[PDB]
RNA sequence: UUUGCUCCACACAAUAUAGAUGGAUACGAAUAAGGCGUCCUUGUGGCGUCGCUGAACCAUAGCAGGCUAGCAACGGUGCACUUGGCGGAAAGGCCUUGGGUGCUUGCUGGCGAAUUGCAAUGUCAUUUUGCGUGGGGAUAAAUCAUUUGUAUACGACUUAGA
RNA sequence: AGAACUGGCGAUGCGGGAUGAACCGAACGUAGAGUUAAGGUGCCGGAAUACACGCUCAUCAGACACCACAAAAGGUGUUAGUUCAUCUAGACAGCCGACCGGCCGAAUGAACUA
RNA sequence: CUGGGCCAGCAUCAGUUUUGGUGGCAGGAUAAAUCCAUAGGAAUGUAGCUUGCCUCGGUAAGUAUUAUAGCCUGUG
């Protein structure tokens, strides 16, 4: 929960006499570390399955980097979170270069108009926006028109010297 | 979510001159000549030919692209009226007291006078607001038709006639004396 | 760096002027800022006007004349914030802020002097576009101030010197790169450029 | 010649401090030019005098100079703590400082 | 005249294909191409030549530079590195006042104190020339 | 009424310093826009150019900056006068003429430096005040006591007296 | 007002909470140097007017545990989201000859959540 | 002129420590990417081609999958 890491963790409940080789089970964790994947992992298994961290063991832990980096993608994300007085579903479109990159601003976004910390957010799924004009939030389709130049008004340059010796201008 | 462009385009009639910078309108035409200062906004201010101005506004919030429209209105009826011009009409209605209208001057000024509304001795008196100019009409009873290139100065010096006639302490409901803006309209272009 | 700096209030946003005056003075910058009637304070004028009022509620109930002092000027307004910014009631601030000076308008020793301006406390620079910011001078007469249409005539008339001044200035500047034309080709001039001059 | 200066100009700003106690055994240095703790690093180890005058003669002068050394640096801004032989007089504060040039490792 | 005119503002925009010079990074000083936008914010750039990787950039940690060269959206750095240098833009940044200006600093940051001298005896030379010089006329 | 008074000159001893050490280096205005060069029916005008920091500009070499001989400049700069203007926001400063004189690293020569011994030591600034000398200029009041009542608890107030 | 368990205050300074018996951190011979805790780093004030994504304009905005209060109920302020209905078998606004048609060419209507 | 005592600089070390530059290694999808090769595909459809434009500068429609821009996906 602090810069973004993605992980395939398997893990699986343990082994018994009357059932050697039980089900072997992946998950997809957004996490900053495999400590917290790890344990993120075992959080979703108790809410699924029933089986505790003490009760399973961990098959194995994985990182997972984008096939892509460098391509633009427009992503879908499905996102569950408890608000202050109740807990509800959400499909919001995040456009970046990564999952990692897209989970990470989708954590800022649910904290900034949302009020809703890391702990209270379920990332049900997260999915590259195939084509485009399945691109439903508008937000998104603003970017993904044919030819697409903007202008940045206003520019604010960061001094250095305390004290400058001309009125400053920001025509970019 | 901050539209990265919206715009909106301004109709530039023929033999028209819009002259604009440093947010500064100025609109030359048939009528005279009118300005107005937009500096109280960010907009940006293309002109596409002779015959068309664009104004945009460059990744703005739902309240900064209401402002958009409504400088395009701005230089609109800027434009309109240094053409075709505005008028605006208005009635005396009274139901027993005749309002008596007329026009009145005190060192070059030019005033509205009211006498005798709703029984009054006392004489209201509205200031001709500059550039716009005051004519009663002869075929329509009580018309005092007021007209200009500013909207803004016609439709203001209407209302400050309007107004200055309230009826305070009577049933509004009942007591209708006044005088109200009948018709809004143009100089030319009929009306 | 510099003996005395002076600084040109005008487009400033007053708390943040007033935040990096009083470290100069700390620090030991002797400072005197210039047409304080032209600072500025962010929040539309009514703002800014009642919260002058609320700080004019404030006077010693048995005696208003030992209460609060509340100053009109723009130049007091401001000093108000800064002086809140010194550590004033010792001998070590009372020091400081005798290396401060304001002004408003621009008087005759810093009329001809160079005035510079501090980016972060400029008002453009700082403030997004479209937030609404008051102008000091046109609070401090709105609460009092006396003294407003003098400062802009002399104002006005200093412009007027000062345009002048600086015709003169140009039009040297010109002749002296006028003169400097044969050189711009001369031979020491490659020299010159060669290391970068 | 017409500038003699061996020196970089400095000023005293104040004793280390937490907010409510100060330790006069250190000063905080501001060195013109020095805005970052990578610049400062330069000048650790350098030579600091505070120039003062008084009235009574040493020899043949009435002024005086209190040595100290820079020692670590502070902060992200290019400020610098100091140890002079003995603590500066706190009235030192917004005073100049020079910081010279030796010991010198270029 | 009746032409009426009007001053628009002209800024240098984010698009394709426009040059852009890193402030911050370990590709900081080096120029940059826009291969694609992302939002208001973050892009993609390709440095191919100067030695920028591709890489997902905040518009703040660069500048816009006025030069712009034809490229298609998403080019893959191959495509870039040769629309680039089919276009010149490294040739047509040198040219500029900035460019130059940039260079012109950092040889002065780079002058010895032996240098430090002999620019002030050529300066002392070419001082004299001009304030003889005018005078004239 | 013992020594007075003030101004100027450069002269010794005291006196204090919120902190000299190349230089505080003057348009106005705008920032969804401007600066400068240029052009001219002088404009909300045309063309060109710049920004992206003062990382500038000016200054800067010579025993803390000595001695001496020249070349090329007709410039640069200091100081002591001199002619005019402009400055009232706290103008007490800014521009200017005129000569005189000192230096000049723009350039070419001839000498000196040490041992202050491997850093501690260093240029003297800048405020008040007292002795002094050299000339310039000026020659009062106020309080007490007395006195008035337009004043007054006492002070204070307000009048009057060569 | 009165019990349970533990930790404390009392009997205890120290750093933090401006202020403070009991909170947070840490418990104390005399000292130097280093590093930290809790808490902070515009200025008072030691420490980034640091980087980043959004939100917020309040004619008492807000600003950090204990802590020095606010509730039901409203808001066509603005922000994201949900559901149902209509829409390329071309709707919804708009101009053109209730309803229909031509052009347009992608959304629209309502009830909601925080 | 030399003693001892003191104070200071530098060097060579010792203990605690702080802040740079730099070399060589190991793991991972034996990083994922660029890049290269192979198969395919689409559109925010590049070159062409019919359509009417044409002040032949513009041409927006219909086609049109690399062509006079490129991109995506699989495999290696
Ligand atoms: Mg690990
Ligand atoms: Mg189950
Ligand atoms: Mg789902
Ligand atoms: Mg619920
Ligand atoms: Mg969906
Ligand atoms: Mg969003
Ligand atoms: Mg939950
Ligand atoms: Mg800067
Ligand atoms: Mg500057
Ligand atoms: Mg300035
Ligand atoms: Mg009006
Ligand atoms: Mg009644
Ligand atoms: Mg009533
Ligand atoms: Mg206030
Ligand atoms: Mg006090
Ligand atoms: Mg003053
Ligand atoms: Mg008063
Ligand atoms: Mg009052
Ligand atoms: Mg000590
Ligand atoms: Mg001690
Ligand atoms: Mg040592
Ligand atoms: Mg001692
Ligand atoms: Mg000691
Ligand atoms: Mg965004
Ligand atoms: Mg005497
Ligand atoms: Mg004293
Ligand atoms: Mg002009
Ligand atoms: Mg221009
Ligand atoms: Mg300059
Ligand atoms: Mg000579
Ligand atoms: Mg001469
Ligand atoms: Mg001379
Ligand atoms: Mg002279
Ligand atoms: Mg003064
Ligand atoms: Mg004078
Ligand atoms: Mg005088
Ligand atoms: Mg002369
Ligand atoms: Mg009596
Ligand atoms: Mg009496
Ligand atoms: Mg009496
Ligand atoms: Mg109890
Ligand atoms: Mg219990
Ligand atoms: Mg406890
Ligand atoms: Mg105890
Ligand atoms: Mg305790
Ligand atoms: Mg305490
Ligand atoms: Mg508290
Ligand atoms: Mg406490
Ligand atoms: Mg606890
Ligand atoms: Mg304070
Ligand atoms: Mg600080
Ligand atoms: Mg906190
Ligand atoms: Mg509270
Ligand atoms: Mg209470
Ligand atoms: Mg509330
Ligand atoms: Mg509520
Ligand atoms: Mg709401
Ligand atoms: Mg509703
Ligand atoms: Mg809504
Ligand atoms: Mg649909
Ligand atoms: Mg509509
Ligand atoms: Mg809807
Ligand atoms: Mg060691
Ligand atoms: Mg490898
Ligand atoms: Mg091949
Ligand atoms: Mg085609
Ligand atoms: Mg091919
Ligand atoms: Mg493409
Ligand atoms: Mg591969």
């Amino acid at each position: 929960m602090a810069h973004f890491k993605e992980y395939q963790v398997i893990g699986r409940r343990l082994p018994t006499e009357s059932v050697p080789e039980p089900k072997l089970f992946r998950m997809r964790i957004f996490a900053s570390n495999e400590v917290i994947a790890k344990s993120r992992y075992w959080y979703f298994l108790q809410k699924l399955h029933k089986v505790k961290k003490a009760s399973g063991e961990i098959v194995s832990i994985n990182q997972i980097n984008e096939a892509h980096p460098t391509k633009v993608k427009n992503f879908g994300v499905w996102v569950r979170y408890d608000s202050r007085s109740g807990t509800h579903n959400m499909y919001k479109e995040i456009r970046d270069v990564s999952r990692v990159a897209a989970v990470e601003t989708l954590y800022q976004d649910m904290a900034a108009r949302h009020r809703a910390r890391f702990r209270s957010i379920h990332i049900l799924k997260v999915a590259e926006i195939e084509k485009t004009a399945d691109v439903k939030r508008q937000y998104v389709k603003q970017f993904l028109t044919k030819d697409l130049k903007f202008p940045l008004p206003h520019r604010v340059q960061k001094s250095t010297k305390t004290f400058s010796y001309k009125r400053p201008s920001t025509f970019y | 979510m901050k539209y990265i462009q919206t715009e909106q385009q301004i109709e530039v009639p023929e033999g028209v001159t819009v002259s604009i910078k440093s947010r500064i309108v100025k609109v030359v035409g048939p009528r005279g000549t009118l300005t107005k200062n937009l500096k109280h906004i960010d907009v940006t201010f293309t002109k596409v030919n002779n015959q068309l101005i664009k104004v945009a506004v460059h990744n703005g919030g739902r309240k900064h692209v209401a402002a958009l429209r409504t400088v395009k209105s701005l230089v609109d009826n800027m434009i309109t009226g240094v053409t075709k011009g505005y008028k605006y009409k208005m009635r005396y209605v009274y139901a027993h007291f005749p309002i008596n209208v007329n026009i009145v001057e005190k060192d070059g000024a030019k005033f509205i006078e009211v006498r005798n509304f709703l029984g009054d001795k006392k004489i209201r008196n509205v200031p001709v607001r500059d550039g716009v100019t005051i004519e009663f009409s002869t075929n329509v009873k009580d018309e005092i038709v007021l007209s200009g290139n500013s909207v803004e100065d016609v439709s203001q010096n209407a209302a400050d006639l309007q107004q200055i006639c309230r009826v305070r302490n009577k049933d509004i409901r009942k007591f209708l004396d006044g005088i109200y803006v009948s018709h809004k309209g143009f100089i030319t272009e009929d009306l | 760096v510099e003996p005395v700096v002076v600084i040109d209030g005008k487009g400033h946003l007053v708390g943040r002027l007033a935040s990096v005056v009083a470290k100069q003075l700390l620090n030991g910058q002797k400072i005197v800022v210039v047409r304080a009637e032209e600072l500025n304070i962010s929040g539309e004028f009514f703002r800014n006007k009642l919260k002058y009022h609320d700080f004019l509620r404030k006077a010693t109930a048995f005696n208003k004349t030992r209460g609060p002092f509340h100053f009109r000027a723009p130049s007091r307004i401001f000093y108000k914030a800064l002086r809140g910014m010194v550590s004033h009631k010792t001998a070590r601030g009372k020091a400081a802020l005798e290396r401060l000076k304001v002004f408003e308008g621009i008087p005759p020793p810093y009329d001809k002097k160079k005035r510079v301006v501090v980016p972060q406390a400029l008002r453009v620079l700082r403030l997004k576009p479209g937030r609404k910011y008051t102008t000091l001078g046109k609070l401090s007469t709105s609460v009092g101030w006396k003294y407003e249409d003098v400062v802009a005539k002399l104002e006005a008339k200093r412009k007027v010197s000062s345009a002048e001044y600086y015709a003169k200035k140009r039009a040297f500047t010109k002749k002296v790169a006028s003169a400097n034309a044969t050189a711009a080709e001369s031979d020491v001039a490659k020299q010159l450029a060669a290391l970068g001059y | 010649a017409e500038s003699h200066r061996l020196y970089v100009k400095g000023k005293h700003l104040s004793y280390q401090r937490s907010k409510r106690v100060n330790n006069p055994n250190v000063s905080l240095i501001k060195i013109e030019g020095v805005a970052t703790p990578q610049d400062a690093q330069f000048y650790l180890g350098k030579r600091i005098a505070y120039v003062y005058r008084a009235s009574k003669e040493v020899r043949g002068s009435k002024i005086r100079v209190m040595w100290g050394k820079v020692t670590r640096t502070h902060g992200n801004s290019g400020v610098v703590r100091a140890t002079f032989r003995n603590n500066l007089p706190a009235k030192t504060f917004g005073a100049s400082v020079r910081i010279f040039l030796y010991p010198s490792n270029i | 005249s009746t032409d009426s005119i009007v001053k628009a503002s002209n800024w240098r925009l984010v698009e394709v294909g426009r040059v852009v010079l890193i402030k911050k990074g370990q590709s900081a000083g080096k120029l940059a191409a826009i291969v694609e936008i992302i939002d208001q914010k973050k892009v993609l750039i390709d440095g191919p030549k100067a030695g920028v990787p591709r890489q997902a950039i905040n518009l703040g940690q660069v500048v816009l530079t006025p030069l712009t060269f034809a490229l298609p959206r998403g080019a893959r750095t191959a495509t870039v590195s040769k629309k680039w240098a089919a276009a010149a833009v490294c040739e047509k940044w040198a040219a500029s006042s900035w460019a130059k200006k940039i260079a012109q600093r950092e040889r002065r940051a780079a002058l010895t104190d032996f240098e430090r001298f002999q620019v002030m005896v050529l300066r002392k030379q070419k001082r004299y020339t001009v304030k003889k010089a005018l005078a004239k006329a």
